[PDB]
């Protein structure tokens, strides 16, 4: 019961494997990780156990994403909604992962040695607080670790994480940290639960399903989206391959969509502040433009006073974040 | 009276599948130099036509909400062809909606900034805000979540596409727009028909 | 009596024009000719023949610019300030003025071969009515030609040019031809009397004054401003050398400045215009930015619907310009 | 009481010239990266010591116009030093003017577009506009034309400084404002006092 098989490539996997490398590789990868019960009645076996096969297939496809270069994972591990199922199966999810979190801490110095970060995403404080405390022990320990990063929704929806960015940035107006106008679509994407990683270069849902589920909305707005028919438990190396050699072809015209994006919002952006530089010099009477470069250095300190500001809400938010003695 | 006849087709054929979008999307990921206004046009008849409440047209690029015109003239045109013109203009006009990017991404900023702003004004709190409150926010307001979008192109991505709306959406892909047949619209309706909505049950 | 020697460049001469044609060559000199009544009294003879003798020096100087390549010259002849002196002497430059255009005239056709383009510059209904019938025979003949350009400035200053292209402009907007609005930099720099030519590459002034005495005020305001002691009947062709070596030592500098100055126009003009499209973006209630790109297309039409209006304005002007029954 | 000597002194020297300039501009043709304050405040100082109405301080990059308080603020500094703030610092704001190029060509265009919206009215007359009513509107108004221009620098230009007021200035050129002497300075002023000016005569 471990968060990570230690099996090498294959020769066919490992060829395949080399070729690809040549192009562009994603540096992070989303899967929803579906069709587990699915799974447990095509095998005529318990629901308990498609999940626990479930958890065994996250930790053998965390190895081929190492074995690849591919070093930071985000998965769907439980929604909110799914608090809506059976006392039952929601037992033995929170028992499953109450027994692989612990498991994690008696496996951990070994997390130590291949720099693994463990991080949990989600409304936390929706789970048994046994669990929390758990899962608390869980990102304490991997903080500080390098070599990769596995990020789990569990209690998650994307809605929640959006909504709770929005009430952290009007926390920080209530505080005199922010100004309202100082919301921007860069700081909600800093307020996220995903705060420390990349959008996704490739979201992945098993099972045939063809919907996001509240999944990562925000943050892969602008990713590579891969629906394979096969179920999560009988996941293989050649899904997670061809689902790569999907974001290789993609890679060129969603880049450039990517960058036309950002290069239309901060133009978008430096116009807006530049109309507000000329409303504020239509007031005063002075000039909308002259050789004393004045709405020059305005938009230089409006700009400043807002990074500054934003700067340090960002570390007020960071030490509230982790100000925990939930560990 | 051929027209009435059409129309009855038109409705048996929505009417006869086991669900029927309320709320369509088209992502056209692919929009060419000249756009084919008369193929989104007739995708978005369709929808009319077998029974969808409300179409929005989407691409990246936002040349049809620079083109919005144009794409209504078409739409009217081919709404009066094989199927009063203030009633049939506004009609239009609140069925369907022409977005680009920041509809999405910048309006759920721009819905932060109205509540901050209360926030500010001590009339709101933070802990005001939920899930439900800031749904009622967005610029979307009253107007049902797409549960359907027809993505066309090569592009394998929602390209910005309402992030916070298509948390539930089935999004069916379709290699492309440009002489789509109805047929194969209808065959992307059956699909949804058929998809199988669990809601984490 | 005529208008230019025909003498070509002697061993030494002729050697280092090649030594600075090398280098950045002046496009465009013009002359202030002053020191003609000093001169005449240092060599003991009447006024007119200084003046005379001066004119002379024009001719030959004329040859050395074509010698060296440079294809526009324009001279200070005239003065409306020098309609103050006696009538003995102004008397004498008029007579003087009368004698070399109708000769010009005589001379004419060799004026084709060498493709010599006259424009006679100034407030010239000032003039005998005899005198300008002369001088407007001489810009209707040799319209047309290409090889080299003289701008003669009689009965000239240019307070009376600034204020006579402002004039026109209030003409434009009197005849529904112009906005207000549109009146620029540019557009005043079209209606000058030289507006057929670039501004100034030298400024040469001779005798010793440092002053500019009304002269292409506005056109020389970049210019490379060149004051020589040489009495002007007593120019050579090393100090037309010298004045040239000034310029190619300030010409990096001179460049970069004009350029700056310049980029630091079309720069305000562009704010200026930003400022207005969001001022119509303020009212009417719309957005100062948006994926629309709104603000981009006023912008376009702005500028656009101003060119349209600009250069509807410049043919009325130069038809009015052409319009002359008075050859 | 040693600075009423010193006034005494700069008096009897401006009054001992054959004339002097009412209006003085220094036009600086290459300023440093830091500007040297102190040299052009000294100039500043020195004019109104011996007597000149009116100093524009001139580069055309607009360094100094961009660095307005900084200079104004050496040449109280320099004006206290070897020579009631609020009156030091009106009568300096009244004879010190900083200018940049936007106060010539940019200028003149701004009196064109005035003059040329009263025409728009039907209050003005295109013909109206003489030599004489054009000076009136600029932004120079009764402040005399600046009869001497001290140049400082390798450029030998005006670089755009007041066109239309330097129809008749004479034009001094000295290689370098820095560390300049009050000698070198005044001997600038001996050659202008010694200059001819006929006005076309
Ligand atoms: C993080 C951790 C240590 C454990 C939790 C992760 C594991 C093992 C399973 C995820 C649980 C769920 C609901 C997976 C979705 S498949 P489904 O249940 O929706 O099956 P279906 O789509 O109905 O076939
Ligand atoms: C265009 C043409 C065909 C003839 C006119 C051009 C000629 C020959 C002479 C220019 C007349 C004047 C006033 C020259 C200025 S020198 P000055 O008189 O000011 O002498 P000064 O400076 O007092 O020594
Ligand atoms: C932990 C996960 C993968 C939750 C999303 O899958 P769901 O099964 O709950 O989503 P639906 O098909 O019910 O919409
Ligand atoms: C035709 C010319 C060269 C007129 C300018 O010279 P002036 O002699 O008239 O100028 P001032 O020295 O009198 O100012
Ligand atoms: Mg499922
Ligand atoms: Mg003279």
């Amino acid at each position: 019961m471990s968060w990570i098989k230690e099996g090498e490539l294959s020769l066919w996997e490992r060829f395949c494997a080399n070729i690809i490398k040549a192009g562009p590789m994603p540096k992070h990868i989303a899967f929803i990780m579906d069709g587990n019960r699915r799974y447990a009645k095509k095998c005529q076996v318990e629901r308990q156990e498609g999940h626990s096969q479930g958890f065994n297939k996250l930790a053998e496809t965390l190895r081929w994403c190492l074995n690849l270069g591919i070093l930071e994972v985000t998965v769907y591990a439980f929604s909110i909604e799914n608090f809506k199922r059976s006392k039952s199966e929601v037992d033995g999810l929170m028992d499953l992962a109450r027994q692989k979190f612990s498991r994690l801490m008696e496996e951990k110095e070994k997390l130590q040695k291949h720099g693994v970060c463990i991080r949990v995403l989600g409304d936390l404080h929706l789970l048994p607080l046994d669990l929390q405390e758990l899962i608390a022990q869980a990102v304490q320990a991997t903080k500080n670790y390098n070599k990769c990063f596995l990020n789990v929704c569990f209690a998650y929806t994307s809605r929640h994480e959006i909504s709770n960015a929005v009430r952290e940035m009007a926390w920080g107006v209530e505080q005199g940290l922010l100004d309202p106008s100082d919301i921007s679509e860069s700081l909600l994407d800093k307020c996220l639960y995903t705060n420390r990683s990349p959008h996704p270069d490739i979201l992945i849902r098993t099972s045939g399903e063809v919907r996001l589920s509240d999944f990562l909305l925000w943050q892969t707005s602008h990713s590579c989206l891969v629906f394979q028919p096969v179920l999560w438990p009988e996941y293989t190396f050649w899904n997670l391959f061809e689902a790569i050699l999907q974001f290789q072809m993609n890679h060129s015209v969603l880049q450039k969509a990517r960058d036309m994006y950002a290069e239309e919002r901060k133009r978008q952006q430096l116009e807006r502040d530049q109309a507000t530089v000329t409303e504020q010099l239509l007031r005063e009477g002075l000039q909308a433009s002259g050789d004393a470069q004045l709405r020059r250095t305005r938009l230089h300190k409006l700009s400043a006073r807002r990074e500054e500001r934003v700067q340090g809400f960002l570390q007020a938010l960071e030490l509230k974040r982790a100000d925990w003695l939930a560990r | 009276l051929a027209a009435a006849h059409h129309r009855m087709r038109w409705r048996a054929d929505g009417r006869s599948l086991e669900k029927l979008p309320v709320h369509m999307g088209l992502v056209i990921t692919e929009v060419e130099q000249e756009p084919s206004f008369s193929d989104i046009a007739s995708l978005v008849v369709w929808c009319m036509a077998v029974g969808i409440s409300y179409i929005s047209v989407y691409d990246h690029q936002g040349i049809f909400k620079r083109n919005n015109s144009r794409l209504m003239d078409e739409i009217l045109k081919q709404q009066q062809e094989l199927l009063d013109k203030d009633d049939q203009v506004l009609n239009c006009h609140l069925a369907v909606k022409v977005l680009s990017p920041e509809d999405g991404k910048a309006d759920i900023v721009r819905a932060a900034q109205d509540f901050c702003q209360l926030v500010a004004q001590k009339q709101k709190r933070p802990t005001d805000l939920d899930v439900d409150t800031l749904a009622s926010l967005l610029s979307s307001n009253g107007c049902p979540d797409p549960d359907l979008v027809l993505k066309f192109g090569p592009v394998d991505s929602t390209l910005g596409f309402l992030p916070w709306h298509i948390r539930l959406t089935e999004i069916v892909s379709l290699p492309s727009h440009l002489n789509i047949s109805y047929e194969d619209f209808f065959s992307a309706l059956r699909q949804y028909a058929a998809c199988e909505q669990r809601l984490g049950k």
